[PDB]
């Protein structure tokens, strides 16, 4: 009657965790078919219409029965991973901050702040009644005693970790053990400690794969909304496929070199802005009618914006877009303005980009 | 090139010790060995902050060790600088 | 210096063991200003050498402007550093330096609201997840777990874990709207 | 059975030119480079069809207007108005323009969504166009190499 | 010589174990340290 319940919940055998790769190999196969199924919008006409050009009469009721299904996996799949691997996260951050408790002392003495987020959240874990829940040592608090209550104030290191002084010290000098039982109303009800639910909620917050699963449980839930949202989780096969992985990783494998790459690409680009800006201004009318002139460098941010949208995605560079300076006073100047651009932008600093990511990649 | 040029120079650093030139791998076979070779036995700041105590230091009051590196130092003869030897190496034979 | 070396030259001594035990905070004390190297000793073997280094040296060490000649130098050296030259290189940098502190020694005379704001998110989630786990509705809940079958846990447990999931995404969404806030 | 086949048709004879790249050494090198790194290389090829895919629906949620390919105003011929075609367009042409889709649509200068369909275009050519087949590219290279 | 458990195999088998042995694997060989080698194994192991 209450037997029930609890062991019945347990009963479900965290069997998410169970078939947890095998759920999320199901999500990724009804991401792949709603996908496909997008395939086959079209527009129709104000409003425009986003509606099935469908010949087989069987594709609209499958598309919202395939956005419910993948919206359930999804959630399965977070109930997942969370029955499974949280568990280890925390007997990690629990053996670490224990570890830097012991041999290091960290709240004893050095007591790091204002820095470590991990820091501060073990920190606010440090005090609770069941600090070591998933570390296999639950005297950690009273090792802690041991070692460092004639340096920090015995009475100092009790309040730090919160342990009552007297409890297991007369426990063990006299049994007197009083029958309890989680049957009993209300027992499993105040049995949860709320400073370590706090810090294992913070904590899995934190965790990296536990943010992602979030991010497509969302995403899958926004699908209903808009079923384009949908087409975010194909992205999925990057992370499951291993070169996918490396190929994604490369980007960020150099990243500071990429952004101060970038940035000296953005600095040359300006030069030449300012240069064209000063001096080659009436070269860049893009107008074919003589009527309405449309000036790309009458401004510095529209000549700017010119230079880089159009100069650093073309082949060539801006010379072969900007008007030709055959006949003019000012020829070899632009000439050897255009042959520059190409060299350094095109040339060498694409290259030097390009280069960059895929020696990161290999 | 000059990435990799960057990338040799950080990694020799680890791999040898400065002034002795001593591969990294037989300081770690004792533990932490690398670690306190080259903060402690060889440190190029030791050496120098060795140089500036002779240079303060008076003549008249200089031991024997510091006299001899102060000949050689005023000489430019470097041979006092442990050449593939170190202190360890050198006592293998009696020490260890 | 007398104790460190003779520890260093007679490891295998017990009686020495205590003496350095029982001045162990001296030791402690002087390992910032116990500079220890070693030479080619005249002798033909390999000798240590201890001395004395000064807080003004590695003050003037540490400073910034050193750190950046070191790096230079150090960056020189295994780059083109000569088979017999490189000590040599060596000396002269060392000379610049000493030169370089006492310059140095003559000029000189005499995020985290991010963080704040997450704490205090899932401070009150957490309120939230056990004021609902405590209420007196789920308190009084217990009617539903007498006419209780399988249908009604599982309504239960995935109500449950569908409000942590709620409690989650007002968490995230509300650090990115205070970081946002913050920064413009 | 090809050179039985020329009887039916001549050109079925040019089949047979492709027997070169086994008899030359440095040929069969070459076309074993495709096959040395094909799991790599197929994994590479769907990365770039998803992230195709993902333009393909930014710029059929947002800048469908942008995608008319008609030069005579009266016949306008959308390439965005399904997603099939949507997609067709985007692999088969930005896939294989130099600098990307926004070379060949519309011009972006004067809208509302200016600086979105700017940074869509610059991120489709830098991650496209620059990176992923420069790693396919790279991937066949240091296979024959 | 000791004694392995017929459990601890087949949970040493278990596919989630597998992959953390791989991630384990790769990291030690990346960025293993002089004297952290064995230190990150055993740190392994108690997770394992
Ligand atoms: N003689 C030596 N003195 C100091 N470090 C040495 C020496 N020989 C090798 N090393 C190695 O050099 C590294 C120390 O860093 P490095 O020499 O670049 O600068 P540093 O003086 O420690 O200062 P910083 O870290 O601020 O640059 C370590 O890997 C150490 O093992
Ligand atoms: O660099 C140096 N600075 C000095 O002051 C000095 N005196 C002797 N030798 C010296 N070398
Ligand atoms: O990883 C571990 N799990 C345990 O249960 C345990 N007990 C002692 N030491 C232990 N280590
Ligand atoms: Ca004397
Ligand atoms: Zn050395």
């Amino acid at each position: 009657f209450w037997k029930k319940i609890i062991a019945y919940q347990q009963k479900l055998l965290n069997y998410f965790a169970r078939n947890f790769y095998n759920m999320r190999m199901l999500a990724l196969f009804v991401a792949f078919a709603i996908n496909f199924i997008l395939l086959f919008y079209k527009v129709s006409t104000i409003a425009v219409h986003y509606v099935l050009e469908e010949s087989s009469g069987y594709m609209e009721p499958t598309l919202r029965i395939l956005a419910i299904l993948h919206t359930v996996i999804s959630f399965f799949c977070i109930i997942g991973y969370y029955c499974l691997k949280v568990p280890l996260v925390i007997f990690k951050r629990e053996k670490e901050v224990a570890r830097k408790l012991e041999f290091d002392g960290l709240y004893i003495t050095e007591q790091p702040s204002e820095d470590d987020i991990k820091g501060q959240w073990d920190r606010l874990v440090i005090n609770t009644q069941s600090f070591p829940n998933n570390y296999w040592d639950k005297f950690v608090k009273r090792k802690v005693m041991d070692k460092y209550g004639e340096f920090y104030g015995r009475d100092r290191i009790s309040e730090l970790l919160g342990m009552d002084k007297a409890a297991l010290d007369f426990s063990d000098a006299r049994e007197k053990k009083k029958p309890k039982k989680d049957s009993s109303l209300s027992a499993v009800l105040n049995s949860i400690d709320v400073k370590y639910q706090m810090w294992k909620l913070g904590v899995v917050f934190t965790d990296n794969s536990f943010l992602y699963l979030a991010w497509y449980m969302t995403m899958s839930v926004l699908g209903h909304y808009n079923n384009f949202f949908f087409a975010a989780h194909l992205l999925d096969i990057a992370m499951g496929f291993k070169t996918l992985r490396t190929i994604l990783s490369s980007v960020t494998h150099n990243g500071k070199q990429l952004v101060l790459t970038v940035g000296l690409l953005a600095v040359v680009v300006y030069l030449y802005t300012v240069v064209a800006f000063n001096f080659f201004r009436k070269f860049y009318n893009k107008s074919e009618d003589g009527d309405t002139p449309d000036m790309k460098c009458d401004d510095m941010l529209t000549c700017y914006m010119f230079h880089m949208y159009v100069g650093v995605r073309a082949g060539g560079g801006i010379g072969d877009e900007i008007e030709d300076p055959a006949g003019d006073e000012y020829e070899i100047y632009r000439i050897i303005f255009d042959i520059t651009f190409f060299f350094f932008v095109i040339v060498i600093l694409l290259a030097i980009i390009q280069g960059l990511i895929i020696d990161a990649f290999g | 090139e000059l990435r990799d040029q960057q990338e040799q120079v950080k990694e020799d650093m680890e791999t040898k010790c400065f002034i002795c030139g001593i591969g990294n791998d037989y300081f770690d076979t004792v533990p932490h060995g690398f670690e306190t070779h080259t903060l402690q036995e060889h440190n190029l700041a030791n050496y120098l902050f060795f140089l500036m105590y002779l240079i303060n230091k008076d003549e008249t009051e200089h031991t024997g060790q510091e006299s001899y590196v102060w000949k050689m130092y005023q000489e430019r003869c470097w041979e006092f600088f442990p050449a593939g030897d170190c202190f360890r190496k050198q006592y293998e034979d009696q020490l260890n | 210096v007398l104790l460190t070396n003779l520890s260093e030259h007679m490891p295998n001594d017990t009686r020495l063991q205590t003496f350095l035990e029982l001045a162990e905070s001296v030791l402690n004390y002087f390992q910032p200003f116990l500079g220890r190297i070693e030479i080619m000793g005249s002798a033909k073997r390999i000798e240590r050498v201890y001395f004395e280094i000064s807080e003004s040296s590695r003050t003037q060490w540490e400073k910034p402007q050193v750190k950046e000649s070191k790096r230079q130098f150090i960056f020189d050296v295994v780059n083109e550093g000569g088979e017999k030259e490189k000590m040599e290189l060596f000396v002269n940098f060392c000379e610049d330096t000493i030169f370089e502190m006492q310059l140095a020694a003559q000029i000189s005379e005499s995020s985290i609201l991010t963080v704040r704001s997450a704490l205090f998110a899932l401070r009150y989630n957490i309120l939230t997840l056990m004021r609902m786990l405590s209420l007196k509705s789920l308190k009084k809940q217990m009617k539903k777990v007498k006419k209780m079958t399988v249908k009604d846990m599982v309504t239960a447990f995935f109500s449950s874990y569908w409000s942590i999931f709620m409690t989650l995404l007002h968490f995230v969404a509300s650090v990115f709207r205070g970081f946002f806030r913050i920064i413009c």
